[PDB]
RNA sequence: GGCGAGAAGGGAAGUGUGUUUCAAAGAA
RNA sequence: GAAGUUAUGGUUUGAAAAAAAAA
RNA sequence: UUUUAUGAUCCCAGGCUGGUUUAAUAAGUCAAAGUUUAGCCGGGAAG
RNA sequence: AUCCCAGGCUGA
């Protein structure tokens, strides 16, 4: 059928409600926007409730933590020591696992990008990956 | 056989009795 | 020859390329003439290409089978896209 | 240029060229005819040894060591000469 | 965010162009600007094109599952574009070229106002050049592919070689082995019972 | 879902109709000895290696996002390896088969566009995103330039692959909608698909003079006689060419060779193609050609020069096509330079 | 003869355990090398 | 870092470490030391260096994150893992290839 | 020119341990396989799978 | 050597190398396809941007806004006596603004490249 | 490979006919390639234990010297033209382990082969490490 | 108006620099 | 562009963070 | 929950690499580590 | 917001 935008006074709210220029922790982000229920309105207006665990595959599938440099914290903090993956410095050392901090308008994009995603795993037709390499022969 | 390490022997075994 | 780059090759245009262009059967693409020309210091344009399309005259670009178009794919045909006017 | 030849071609060095090297001592200098970029270092980075010029020698006679196949090579790929 | 937009002719053909040094990026980034092109601010454009896209929904990025490469030894193939021009050819080229003819076609070439008698026998002087350069490749591209081909064989012969010994080693040992359980099996079960 | 697009497709699979339809037997889509098959075919009647299967649709009507993923995925893994599969609704289909149309019938449209009177009423428009047709580009230029074009000479560049290229040359009924088209599509933002019923994607177009057609037999071995070759215009009408050689002398253009092109009618400009020893001097020339308009203040997308190039040329005899032969050298005519 | 480099961090000892007599010009050390 | 010299590389000792260190892909192989977290195991991998001075081989542990889309990998199996280029989240940096040995569960 | 040798078949009475034995009528073989067979140039394969064919196989006699 | 047991340092400016601009590979790919090997092809161009010229031409450009490396105190000591200390380089086309600083990332860098930043619209 | 560096001490016996030495199949073999070369007289495998019968000449044994070269805590692998320099101009037997079989020096030069060394027998004073 | 121009940098950075082993396509 | 890459000297003075609790 | 005696936390000092001949049955690559034209790298600012 | 543009388009 359709796709209906949600509205940016609504997304403001519910990131103002997770925080209480702004930036506000995706755990936080992630529960308050569980709680308000919109995707599972988005998805009866297109069966079962979005997990706090398909937020966290899709915020990693979709990979923004390095897109939004969600790392610069590690350099800020370790130095150099932060260049190295886990395991590049045979001495050891610690790497903080902090998910990025996201802004408004990276939640807007997030928020934006799980709808379509969600959309696109039921529809007929997906807008993304609508194309598939073939591998046998 | 050198290097017995933790890996090595894991990988280096052919039955679990040797008997 | 001592007969000149032009002459020769315009006379052999004439006794050999031409008729045979003329029986072959020939078709225009814009795949590897559409390349630019690489960019140097003392060049930074893009100017346009002009394609020189074969004409009639020395070129047989008419198609070797008619164009099929079967059912249902008919159906979808956007008869106003073009003025082919095709038929089955 | 054909594909092969790209990685003789540098962004920040230019096209390849054959061209010569100063060799030797202050006073006994002769040339090593080599390949590399147009703003390389004279006589510093360069791809390929192809040969040596030497105009001044004890025989009286300037003496051209060039490897044949590798100049044809060279010039099959573009590597530009001056006069 | 975006860079300025540009087309993809401009991004082919600026494949070989030297970026600029330290005084000509200094040149680009004077007050004057003289240089700057149309929709090529550095400030406005990035969040115009934002702007604008905004205007529209956005296609979220891709989902991009990992997964390990598989593992294919390198094998040589044959030399794709060689020439089938004949070694005759060639020859007869390469001796116009390399003889006294192309000296005469240099006097021969005939001049355009503007230019000195030198530059007129240049300009001829390097058309003959670009021949011998084509000449040179097309000689060069069906050496190889000889070689190459001949290079294949022996890979072939190795391989096949290498792979059918490992073979039998892995199949005598797998035997040994097996003789070796076989026995001590019935062994320990006469021991248990 | 309305059907599957199979893009590169082996020449073996396209030209074997007995091996399509078993692999897709196999893979699902019955393929009557129901889903139907539309292979492109160019008007040399060789495949270009794409498929269009139109599923049945008195049923398929119901499937879903699971049905679509089952398919999709049985599809891929049957058919060989490096050939794409994608799901086409219905929109999808539509351009897919006006694309295959205008494949097979792109030389008349060429030729007709290379109509000498034409030269200064086409307009080349890039990028178009791939779902974009005539239709869409008519729209698009009503939009945003207020300009009607003709939907029938809207020309689309494909690729080797038969898939369309990003380029369009849209045959405007007057320079003077051509030059408003010039001026109001420069990096003009456009919807790249619609999807559940909104605008998706942004790419931003530019209108240009990159692609001058000429059709006629006064210049079919013209581009022949040599490889750096500048066609030219914009000039008087009565200028012959000694007369041009005089002049292009004072303006301190010095081409090797000078050719006048005339075509019935249209007297008011005459056109040249000029010819030089070096790449590098036509190049330079080119340059000289940029400067002397930017001071002369004509505009800036008025005809004015252009490096002569002859389109493709594919024969039905040939067994390896001239674009596509890999032994190619005639880059050793155009050293490069940082 | 090879009881010095036993273990895994023989790398790391035995390059310790060497002679440790006095350089042999130390005589001189204050003028400074 | 230690860099061998060019005489050095072509001995006995330093080329058997690196044909030990190689493998295809620059694959690693390893036993898993972290399973809490989901989709991801620590795993620590045997390396060897060469030792010119005193003439033997030395082992070294090498404990890097990888990413095990399915839920496969526990504590105590030996895995064979492949690089990816690119840092997925904040550790991980390679991906589960197969695994070789399971310890038994339940 | 290459010049192929014939090498002695093993004695199949065992004058040594059944392992020895084993491992010579295999050192055979793979010592008239290299003589026999030809080998391509560096390029064609890796570091790593040199070093493994160099500790593995008998050199070849035709480089 | 020092195995000492000290408390972590929350309070000081860890500095980080200098990396300049990248002029690319000749041999790289524009447009990079499936890649058959392990890490992602380089770039032709690197660092440097194809933009339109003010003469109807192209040319190459340095990344705006500028990569800094602010770790470290400005070199010479004296450039303050000529430069401005705390210039700042902005993002706004008429009433939106981007906050957009590029710093260094963690590696593996790949095509993405060393330096990226937040999305922070005004 | 402990067993081995034990067996040396049973071979370099003097003023005996016969000693005792730790079986292994690294042992039995190692003594095939002594008697191929014979260096000893002969030996039996009883057990947990291998007799080896010495060779005597003059009074003095046939074997007057063994130097080890690969220990268990430490490998030694020589490409074949280290293994030429290594044991050039010498009369003595250097033990090699390759993918081959357990040889003599000779053996693993002329195949060209990647080799281990063991044990080097009336090599007289020649070694590297 | 057009090209080129760093007194040819040792001012940052230790698990860094560099080294070794690889890989890199337009005209899709 | 990617993957692997033993640290040394200054004698060194072993646990560091997060979380929980606290007010 | 993450690092850590395989040296975590955490100070000070140092860019790395190559150079052909090279005596002695010590060489077929100068043989744990010693260089010399050179190779790779080494921010940004007229706000 | 109207100082400049050898930069452009438009007005029935």
């Amino acid at each position: 059928s359709s796709l209906p935008c949600l509205l940016d006074s609504e997304l403001t709210a519910i990131f103002q409600g997770a925080a209480a220029k702004i930036t506000v922790s995706s755990n936080r982000l992630f529960k308050a926007l569980l709680q308000s229920g919109i995707l599972d309105r988005d998805l009866t207006g297109s069966r079962p409730v979005v997990e706090f665990q398909k937020l966290c595959d899709l915020y990693e599938e979709g990979r923004f933590y390095r897109t939004w440099a969600g790392g610069a914290h590690i350099l800020k903090i370790s130095g150099v020591k932060g260049l190295a993956p886990p395991g590049g410095n045979l001495k050891g050392g610690i790497i903080d696992g902090t998910p990025k901090h996201m802004s408004y308008e990276e939640f807007r994009t997030f928020v934006h990008a799980v709808r379509v995603w969600l959309r696109d795993e039921r529809s007929p037709v997906p807008l993304c990956d609508a194309t598939v390499r073939a591998t046998g022969s | 056989r050198l290097h017995n390490s933790h890996q090595a022997r894991v990988l280096r075994r052919r039955h679990v009795y040797r008997d | 020859m001592q007969r000149d780059f032009v002459d020769v090759q315009t006379r052999y245009e004439q006794l050999v390329t031409i008729p045979k262009n003329k029986e072959r059967h020939c078709e225009a693409v814009l795949t590897k003439c559409t390349k630019p020309l690489f960019f140097s210091r003392y060049f930074k344009l893009l100017p346009s290409m002009l394609y020189v399309i074969p004409s009639k005259a020395h070129f047989n670009t008419a198609p070797v089978q008619p164009f099929y178009l079967p059912t249902p794919f008919a159906a979808y045909r956007r008869n106003d896209c073009f003025r082919q006017l095709h038929s089955s | 240029v054909r594909h092969m030849f790209l990685p003789f071609y540098s962004k920040e060095r230019g096209p390849p060229r054959i061209r010569m090297q100063v060799a030797g001592v202050k006073g006994k200098r002769f040339y090593k005819i080599v390949a590399a970029n147009q703003r390389d270092p004279r006589d510093g980075k360069h791809m390929e040894v192809l040969g040596s010029y030497a105009p001044c020698t004890p025989s009286g006679v300037e003496e051209l060591r060039l490897r044949f196949s590798r100049i044809k090579f060279w010039l099959a790929a573009g590597a530009a000469f001056n006069s | 965010l975006p860079n300025p937009s540009v087309p993809r002719a401009a991004l082919v053909a600026a494949r070989f162009l030297r970026p600029p040094g330290r005084f000509k990026r200094a040149e680009l980034r004077e007050h004057p600007r003289s240089k700057t092109g149309a929709f090529a601010n550095l400030v406005k454009t990035a969040v115009r094109l934002r702007e604008k896209a905004r205007a529209f929904s956005l296609v979220p990025p891709p989902r991009l599952i990992p997964i390990p490469l598989p593992a294919r030894k390198k094998h040589l193939e044959s030399v794709r574009g060689v020439p089938t021009v004949s070694s005759d050819v060639l020859a007869r080229r390469l001796h116009f070229l390399l003889g006294p003819a192309a000296i005469e076609q240099q006097k021969a070439a005939k001049m355009q106002r503007g230019l000195t008698p030198y530059q007129t026998e240049l300009f001829m002087w390097e058309r003959q050049m670009r021949e011998i350069r084509k000449i040179y490749r097309a000689q060069y591209l069906q050496r190889l592919a000889e070689v190459t081909e001949e290079e294949r064989q022996k890979q072939l012969q190795l391989y096949l070689q290498e792979k059918r010994e490992r073979r039998l080693r892995r199949e005598e040992q797998l035997q040994r082995i097996y003789d070796d359980k076989k026995r001590r099996a019935v062994l320990k079960d006469r021991m248990r019972i | 879902l309305e059907g599957f697009l199979l893009s590169n497709l082996p020449p073996e699979v396209t030209n074997n109709q007995q091996l399509l339809s078993s692999l897709l037997g196999r893979a699902g889509l019955p393929v009557p000895p129901s889903a139907s098959i539309l292979l492109q075919r160019s008007r040399l009647g060789r495949t270009a290696g794409r498929c269009l299967v139109l599923l049945p649709f008195p049923s398929s009507a119901f499937l879903t996002g699971e049905d679509r993923k089952a398919l999709q995925t049985r599809l891929a893994a049957v058919l060989p390896a490096g050939s794409t599969v994608t799901a086409c609704d219905r929109n999808d289909v539509e351009n897919c088969i006006e694309e295959f149309e205008r494949y097979f019938f792109l030389t008349e449209d060429l030729q007709r566009l290379g109509v000498p009177s034409n030269l200064r009423k086409v307009v080349t428009l890039s990028p178009v995103p791939p779902t974009y047709g005539r239709r869409e580009v008519r729209d698009l230029l009503r939009e945003h330039a207020n300009v009607d074009v003709d939907p029938r000479d809207i020309v689309f560049r494909f690729r080797k692959d038969g898939v369309q290229g990003d380029t369009c040359y849209v045959l405007c009924r007057s320079e003077r909608d051509a030059g408003v088209v010039l001026a109001r599509i420069q990096e003009t933002a456009v919807p790249n698909r619609v999807h559940y019923g909104q605008l998706f994607g942004c790419s931003f177009l530019w209108a240009s003079r990159s692609a001058l057609f000429l059709c006629d037999s006064q210049l079919d071995y013209l581009p022949a006689r040599s490889p750096f070759q500048v066609f030219t215009t914009g000039w008087e009408g009565d200028v012959s060419e000694e007369e041009f050689k005089n002049l292009a002398y004072q303006l301190r253009l010095f081409p090797k060779a000078v050719r006048k092109f005339s075509h019935p009618g249209g007297e008011d400009v005459s056109s040249f193609f000029l010819e030089f020893h070096r790449m590098r001097d036509a190049k330079l020339t080119m340059s000289r050609l940029q400067l002397l308009r930017r001071r002369w203040r004509i505009g800036a997308n008025t005809p004015f020069f252009g490096f002569l190039r002859m389109a493709d040329l594919r024969f039905e005899d040939d067994v390896k096509f001239a674009d596509e032969d890999s032994a190619a050298d005639s880059d050793l005519d155009e050293p490069i330079d940082y | 003869s090879t009881r010095s480099i036993s273990g895994r961090l023989f790398y790391k000892r035995r390059p310790l355990q060497v002679p440790k007599l006095k350089p042999p010009n130390i005589r001189s050390k204050w003028l400074e090398g | 870092h230690w860099h061998y010299k060019t005489w050095q590389r072509n001995t006995a000792g330093y080329l058997r470490t690196f044909m030990r260190n190689k493998l295809p892909n620059n694959e690693m192989i390893g036993y898993v030391i972290n399973d809490k977290h989901p989709k991801s195991i620590r795993v620590a991998c045997d390396r060897f260096m060469y030792v010119m001075r005193y003439k033997k081989t030395f082992r070294y542990t090498k404990k890097v994150w990888a990413h095990d889309e399915e839920s496969e990998a526990r504590l105590g199996d030996v895995v064979r893992i492949q690089p990816l280029g690119y840092r997925i989240g904040p550790w991980k940096n390679y991906v589960l290839v197969r695994v070789l040995h399971k310890e038994p569960r339940d | 020119p290459p010049t192929p040798s014939p090498f002695p078949l093993p004695p199949s009475p065992s004058p040594s341990s059944p392992a020895s034995a084993a491992a010579a009528k295999a050192a055979a073989f793979a010592e008239q396989a290299a003589a026999q067979t030809p080998e391509p140039s560096v390029l064609v394969r890796s570091a790593e799978e040199w070093i493994k064919r160099d500790f593995f196989f008998p050199l070849s006699h035709q480089p | 050597y020092r195995h000492w047991s000290r408390h972590r340092a929350f309070d000081r400016l860890r500095r980080l190398p200098n990396k300049a601009l990248r002029p690319g590979k000749c041999a790289g790919s524009l447009f990079p396809s499936l890649p058959a090997s392990v890490g992602d092809a380089p770039s032709v161009h690197g660092d440097f941007c194809v933009v339109r010229r003010a003469d109807g031409g192209f040319h190459l450009v340095p990344p705006y806004p500028p990569r800094i490396n602010r770790t470290v105190e400005p070199y010479p000591p004296s450039a303050g006596n000529f430069y401005e200390l705390n210039r700042q380089f902005k993002l706004q086309w008429k009433n939106v603004e981007y906050q957009f600083v590029p710093k260094l990332l963690p590696r593996p860098w790949g095509r993405a490249g060393p330096w990226g930043g937040d999305l922070v619209r005004i | 490979m402990q067993r081995a560096c034990e067996m040396v001490v049973s071979l370099l016996r003097v003023d005996a006919l016969s000693q005792r030495c730790p079986f292994h199949v690294l042992n039995v073999q190692i003594l095939d390639l002594l008697q191929r070369e014979g260096l000893i007289r002969g030996f039996k495998v009883d057990g947990t234990k291998i007799d080896i019968l010495l060779k005597h000449y003059k009074g003095a044994p046939v074997i007057r010297n063994i130097r080890v070269v690969s220990k268990p805590s430490r490998d030694i692998w020589l490409t074949p033209h280290e293994l030429k320099f290594r044991t050039r101009f010498n009369t003595g037997l250097w033990i090699m382990q390759t993918s081959c079989g357990v040889i003599s020096h000779r053996d693993c030069l002329r195949m060209g082969i990647g080799g281990k060394m063991l044990m080097a027998i009336n090599n007289g004073y020649q070694h590297f490490c």
